[PDB]
């Protein structure tokens, strides 16, 4: 029983409009519970969960002007980072930002995450150790030194260990009804014929939360990379996800076949195969 | 609890 | 530099003919962030398709959700076209009721 909470920030320049616009969305355990949208009429840190409706007008009043503060950050250096690649007016540029905490079973800190993209490529990142920077790009080094100066990393540290947690405590306790569980996947096979004395098993799951899930196919003992087919695990649209996993077969010997769904709501994986 | 940024880049 | 979008589009629910349903689209692993997306119902533009907000992977790479309201039939036929810089013409993908 882990747990987590993240923020993932953007910011988008575009050729001739005025100035950037920036999103920040707030995860916990990996599901949204607030989000800030610069192009919003009257631009604010909104409730995205039930349970956050809690909190009283300080608490969005304080997050909104942080989200204003950071958009004003994102603004600087965006430009400074055009300076930094020599690139000129007239392109569109982005600005990432992922920070947050893991927590182990225990609710003691795992790990402290903060990292940075410019065009969708690593830029800079906090270390694990919460001390130390690394950045590739030779343009990412005038900030490496920048940051390295200033003491920014004792900075970030401060919040991973100490606001992060505590705050992601406060957040479990609130909405503890919602997003302890889990939906285990329902899965069955579907056969479809195909190219003379051959056919496709389908292994289908559905309904299942959170996303992560293994489907695997076996012929009677080895797994099979031999043109397995699948579909990268998708939303349904109303909070669960769905997956299937194929595999050609000769028609006649389909009960061969078993498929496998491995999921964390399972309490042992799931073994299946087609029956007409 | 959101973060707030240090130095700019 | 330009990542382009995969798509997938398949229905919510197990599909049947005569019962509505929602189609989605899942378009996912795209940068630059800017992108249109429309679904189609035999060739022509369906006007009011839900859209979910800009979000992003952990590798960087943006995503999205477009979905409809639609009843499937024998017949008609769906599809998502995405429209992104990183091809030169647009992508079409069709709805497969079996995928």
């Amino acid at each position: 029983g882990p747990h987590s909470m993240r923020y993932f920030e953007t910011a988008v320049s575009r050729p001739g409009l005025e100035e950037p616009r920036y999103i920040s969305v707030g995860y916990v355990d990996n599901k949204e519970f607030v989000r800030f949208d610069s192009d919003a009429e009257n631009p604010r840190y909104e409730p995205r969960a039930p349970w956050m409706e809690q909190e009283g007008p300080e608490y969005w009043e304080r997050e909104t002007q942080k989200a204003k503060g950071q958009e004003q950050w994102f603004r600087v250096s965006l430009r400074n980072l055009l300076g930094y690649y020599n690139q000129s007016a007239g392109g569109s540029h982005t600005l990432q930002q992922m920070s947050g905490c893991d927590l182990g079973s225990d609710w003691r800190l795992l790990r402290g995450y903060l990292q940075f993209a410019y065009e969708g490529r690593d830029y800079i990142a906090l270390n694990e150790d919460l001390k130390t920077w690394t950045a590739a790009d030779m343009a990412a080094q005038i900030t490496r030194r920048k940051w390295e100066q200033s003491g920014a990393a004792e900075h970030y540290k401060a919040y991973l260990e100490g606001e992060c947690v505590e705050w992601l405590h406060r957040y479990l306790k609130n909405g503890n009804a919602t997003l302890l569980r889990t939906d285990s996947p329902k899965a069955h096979v579907t056969h479809h014929p195909r190219s003379k004395g051959e056919v496709t098993l389908r292994c289908w799951a559905l309904g299942f939360y959170p996303a992560d899930i293994t489907l695997t196919w076996q012929l009677n003992g080895e797994e099979l990379t031999q043109d397995m087919e699948l579909v990268e695990t998708r939303p349904a649209g109303d909070g669960t996800f769905q997956k299937w996993a194929s595999v050609v077969v000769p028609l006649g010997k389909e009960q061969n076949y078993t498929c496998r769904v491995y999921h964390e709501g399972l309490p042992e994986p799931l073994t299946l195969r087609w029956e007409p | 609890k959101a973060v707030y940024n240090f130095a700019t880049m | 530099i330009q990542k382009t979008p995969q798509i997938q589009v398949y229905s919510r629910h197990p599909p049947e003919n005569g019962k509505p349903n929602i189609l989605n689209c899942y378009v996912t692993q795209f940068h630059p962030p800017h992108i249109e997306i429309q679904m189609l119902k035999n060739g022509k533009k369906i006007p009011k398709v839900e859209m979910s907000d800009m979000s992003f992977s952990k590798d960087w790479s943006f995503y999205i959700l477009a979905h409809t309201e639609f009843t499937p039939t024998e017949t008609d036929t769906y599809a998502c076209r995405v429209k992104h810089d990183s091809m030169a013409e647009p992508k079409t993908v069709y709805w497969d009721r079996d995928m």
